RNA sequence: CAUGGAAGUCGGAAUCCGCUAAGGACUGUGUAACAACUCACCUGCCGAAUGUACUAGCCCUGAAAAUGGAUGGCGCUCAAGC
């Protein structure tokens, strides 16, 4: 059983500007550019109306139709983020072995790479390189709080997964040895 | 589904006999605190609430005999009673509105006003300290009786009250909240 | 309260079933220092309740506390 | 010594999970079936033992 | 890593536990005795470096130099408030002319200088230690010159001030 | 009833009514016992069809042996498979 029309629609503010050739998207707005590449799905765009994205697929099937939503939301994301960016937040949790941080912006490779010492008392200084287009921060309105911000919203919450992931306890209760450092919330910049 | 069919017939028979209504606005009021407040009208009026009844009742508009029920449909919001009364409208005005309750916190409320705990002395035994532990308040036992030394502000405004603190609140029997029952617009007053 | 012999001691220790009770309409005097504590609407609707709550004495004769209840013909001001 | 708040924060992403009686996978608190490939999907869990 | 602020949130907050068990096992016979830092009763230190210090020790050595009543000065510390205002007379509360953030008595004059010497020492300051030295007229270290880092610390803390002088007095 | 103590939540036996929009002589967490938290049930917001239990086709897990290896081989995916 093949669906014969499945349909989405998409809404643009009139305050950027959208192209899409080959299924290659450009989207532009007053904080960048972001591209995209999704030659990978069969869907047909068009233009519904004068400030409407609509996309179809024909005679698709269960696991076809599926891949529409996903799409939506992802072109979303991006009229999104570049209008109102993107920006998360992490906290430092530790018993008796404070925590350390350094943040040095790299020069000539523009993005940042972030120093974590002093975990659990710990010898070791583990380096992490983020992603080209976010921006690392250190709060000053609350204490042992870091700030994570920038355009892609991908990007973003990779570069946030790489902190949390570096920083693990081996060979000991998890329920009981609770460091380490952990995001508290998601949003975006303006408002 | 008893009540459910008897809705019509119950709702039907003691609107008519009761010439005036009030429809007031229930919000976040214990079922402890509306049997109470029954017991104050209990003896004059009868009150009767249920599921938003704009679609079943319009159909009593359509039969002759009273063609202003239709005025009140678009009234009628959310969350809100109606309650019938065969007195005169003043002295039942402002008569129900009395009964207030001082709710506990409960551990996730957001207050509307900052709430600041003042120094003095509780007066409990000295075990209890621990509970102030937590907070940090400063304290210092006199006459075998725990005195707290200075204000502290204990929550900013609109955020919610941490677990920790709502137990605190209600031993000291000092809590923001006050609530009671409000009166909606009754028939265009 | 209102009871046969009362068992003091060491004879109480097993069991005390003695339930066989007997009651007629001298509950009602206990009905009334009660001052209608919380919305009951007056006498005649609450006696269903403590007629129900006295299940474990099963009344006496052939009567039993619930069956007192659905039969509703009794005074209500008395 | 944790500030209460934080023990609820790491602990969401430490401690409230269910495990597979198949593969001991660790799945997400309101999860059907095991979503691994050994096990067959199986959808008999348990959740975490809980510490005192 | 402790700061000064929190530090004394510390030592205030073990006080008043320790209080608590000596008030719910006082003998009513003779003696309301409690402990309370303001009088003197309380003192500080590291036994693995020999040095230890009192409330006391400091306000002598403050009361010599600008200072006008030491036993008056007693009570200046352990809430109330603390002053350091355009004004040179000390008021209540911690709000200001401005509405900056005011000092803890405590930690300003006890507490600063002991902060200094950790950190130069630690980071190998040693000329800017032998100048903090030399600002308070501290003694010579006598033995103690080429060893630096760790070694200084309980040398320079207890030529400061031994323990055992605060011990018995 | 039971007993060191068992206030719904060790256990035995009962399983009623009031007020309702609604609330179980109770579904869990929890206390020495209370307290506190939560569930069943009803209500506020939205705008249309869902929810549960079974049957059998292909596929998958169940599926571990010794020189290198066999749908005859290469290879095959809206098949060159059923
Ligand atoms: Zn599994």
């Amino acid at each position: 059983m093949r669906y014969i029309h499945s349909e989405e629609t998409i809404p643009v503010p009139e305050n950027l500007k959208v192209s899409i050739k080959s299924r290659l998207v450009t989207v532009e707005g007053p904080r960048g550019k972001l591209q995209k590449d999704l030659s990978h799905i069969a869907v047909n765009f068009s233009v519904v109306k004068k400030g409407v994205i609509g996309l179809e697929i024909h005679h698709g099937s269960r696991k076809d139709v599926a891949a529409l939503r996903t799409v939506r939301t992802i072109i979303n994301n991006m009229i999104i983020g570049v209008t109102k960016g993107f920006k998360y937040k992490m906290r430092y949790v530790y018993a008796h072995f404070p925590i350390n941080v350094n943040v040095e912006k790299n020069a000539e490779t523009g993005c940042y790479e972030v120093e974590i010492r002093n975990f659990i008392g710990e010898k070791i200084v583990r380096k992490v390189v983020m992603a080209p287009g976010v921006e690392v921060e250190i709060s000053k309105a609350q204490k042992d709080e870091l700030i994570l911000s920038g355009n892609s919203l991908e990007a973003v919450s990779q570069s946030a997964a790489d902190i949390q992931q570096i920083c693990k306890v081996r060979n000991k209760d998890i329920r009981k040895f609770l460091d380490g450092i952990y995001v508290s919330e998601k949003g975006n910049i303006v408002e | 589904s008893g009540n459910k069919a008897g809705y019509f017939d119950k709702l039907k028979g003691l609107l008519e006999e009761y010439p005036s209504i009030f429809v007031v606005s229930v919000d976040n009021v214990s079922s402890q605190q509306m049997h109470e407040i029954r017991k104050a009208l209990r003896g004059q009026g009868v009150v009767l609430m249920g599921k938003n009844t704009m679609v079943r009742r319009a159909l009593k508009t359509f039969m002759p005999d009273h063609p202003e029920y239709e005025r009140l449909l678009p009234f009628v919001k959310g969350n809100v009673g109606f309650v019938f009364t065969n007195g005169d409208l003043k002295e039942v005005r402002e008569k129900i509105l009395s009964n207030r309750i001082k709710a506990p916190a409960r551990a996730g409320a957001i207050a509307p006003v900052d709430v600041w705990v003042p120094a003095g002395n509780t007066g409990m035994e000295p075990g209890k300290t621990s509970f102030f532990q937590a907070l940090g308040i400063p304290t210092k036992i006199a006459r075998g009786t725990i005195e707290i030394t200075t204000d502290i502000k204990l929550v900013e405004a609109g955020a919610k009250v941490g677990p920790s603190e709502a137990t605190l609140l209600n031993m000291l029997n000092i809590s923001p909240f006050t609530y009671g029952m409000g009166i909606a617009q009754v028939y265009d007053q | 309260a209102l009871k046969e012999p009362p068992r003091d001691r060491k004879k109480e220790k097993n069991i005390k079933h003695n339930k066989s009770v007997s009651l007629d309409e001298i509950i009602e005097i206990a009905r009334t220092m009660r001052f209608k504590s919380f919305s009951k609407d007056l006498k005649g609707g609450v006696k269903e309740i403590l007629g129900t709550a006295f299940s474990v004495g099963c009344q006496v004769d052939g009567k039993s506390p619930k069956a007192i209840s659905d039969a509703i013909e009794a005074g209500e001001i008395d | 010594i944790i500030e209460p708040s934080l023990k609820a924060l790491a602990s969401k992403f430490n401690c409230d999970k269910m495990i597979c009686r198949k593969c001991y996978a660790r799945l997400p608190p309101r999860a059907t079936n095991c979503r691994k490939r050994k096990c067959g999907h199986s959808n008999q869990l348990r959740p975490k033992k809980k510490l005192k | 890593q402790v700061t000064k602020e929190d530090l004394y949130q510390s030592f205030s907050r073990t006080i008043e536990s320790v209080n608590v068990i000596i008030s719910t096992y006082l003998d009513k016979a003779l003696g309301d005795v409690q402990v309370y830092p303001e009088k003197g009763t309380v003192a500080f230190g590291s036994g693995l470096h020999g040095w230890a210090f009192t409330i006391r020790q400091f306000a002598t050595r403050y009361a010599k130099k600008f200072g006008v009543d030491r036993n008056k000065m007693m009570e200046r510390l352990w809430g109330d408030n603390y002053f350091n205002p355009k004004t040179k007379k000390w008021t209540k509360s911690p709000t200001a002319a401005d509405g900056t953030q005011l000092e803890r008595a405590f930690c300003q004059f006890i507490l600063d200088p002991i902060f200094r010497i950790f950190n130069a020492v630690m980071n190998f300051k040693k000329d800017e230690v032998n100048t903090l030295l030399d600002k308070l007229n501290l003694k010579l270290p006598a033995e103690d010159r080429d060893k630096e880092g760790k070694q200084l610390l309980k040398a320079v803390m207890r030529t400061f001030l031994p323990a055992a002088d605060c011990l018995l007095e």
